[PDB]
């Protein structure tokens, strides 16, 4: 828990805290993204070593994978506002605005399944 | 961003290749990590190369 749910969920937290920042820093989103996917990245390679390379993936890759998901998917949301709001500018904010509360309801849903199953397994 | 990956990449040649022998030859995963360091040293240059083209 302490070694890598808490690291793992502090990451998925600390990409979304990007959200609040206005849209033009563009170089402030891109280091909390960037940072963000290394943290996770890193946090991959060092879970693999607690065991012997087993060819299948185990619950705590699941959680890992999950997070790293939604580590990509605060970038991609960046990269998209960014893309836009040079293209056709505005109304964009407003994936912002809904990005900002619908990411750590998606990622609380999913601890609240997660946790149910492997408690109740 | 380009050169952030470019340092995760150098970073985790090491960390992979450090649980094989040090043979001289190339593995598969040799040439799939130097393929895939060509496109990230390409995607960081291409910026630079934009910069030159912009500023000329």
């Amino acid at each position: 828990v302490i070694q890598t749910y808490l690291p793992c969920i502090m990451t998925v937290i600390l990409s979304q805290v990007s959200f609040w920042l206005n849209r033009e820093s563009v170089p402030a989103r891109t280091v909390f993204g960037v940072t963000t996917v290394l943290t996770m990245t890193t946090l991959s390679i060092s879970a693999r070593n607690s065991l012997p390379k087993v060819a299948y993936a185990t619950a705590m890759d699941w959680f890992i994978a999950v997070c790293y998901a939604f580590v990509f998917s605060a970038l991609i949301e960046f990269a998209t506002v960014n893309y836009f709001t040079k293209s056709q500018p505005a109304s964009i904010s407003k994936i912002d605005k809904m990005s900002r509360i619908v990411f750590p309801v998606l990622f609380g849903t999913f601890n609240l399944v997660y946790w149910a199953t492997y408690l109740n397994r | 961003l380009g050169i952030t990956t470019v340092l995760t990449m150098t970073t985790i040649n090491t960390h992979l290749r450090e649980t094989l022998p040090k043979i001289p030859y190339v593995k598969a995963i040799d040439m799939y990590l130097m393929g895939c360091f060509v496109f990230v040293f390409l995607a960081l240059l291409e910026y630079a190369f934009v910069n030159y083209i912009f500023f000329s």
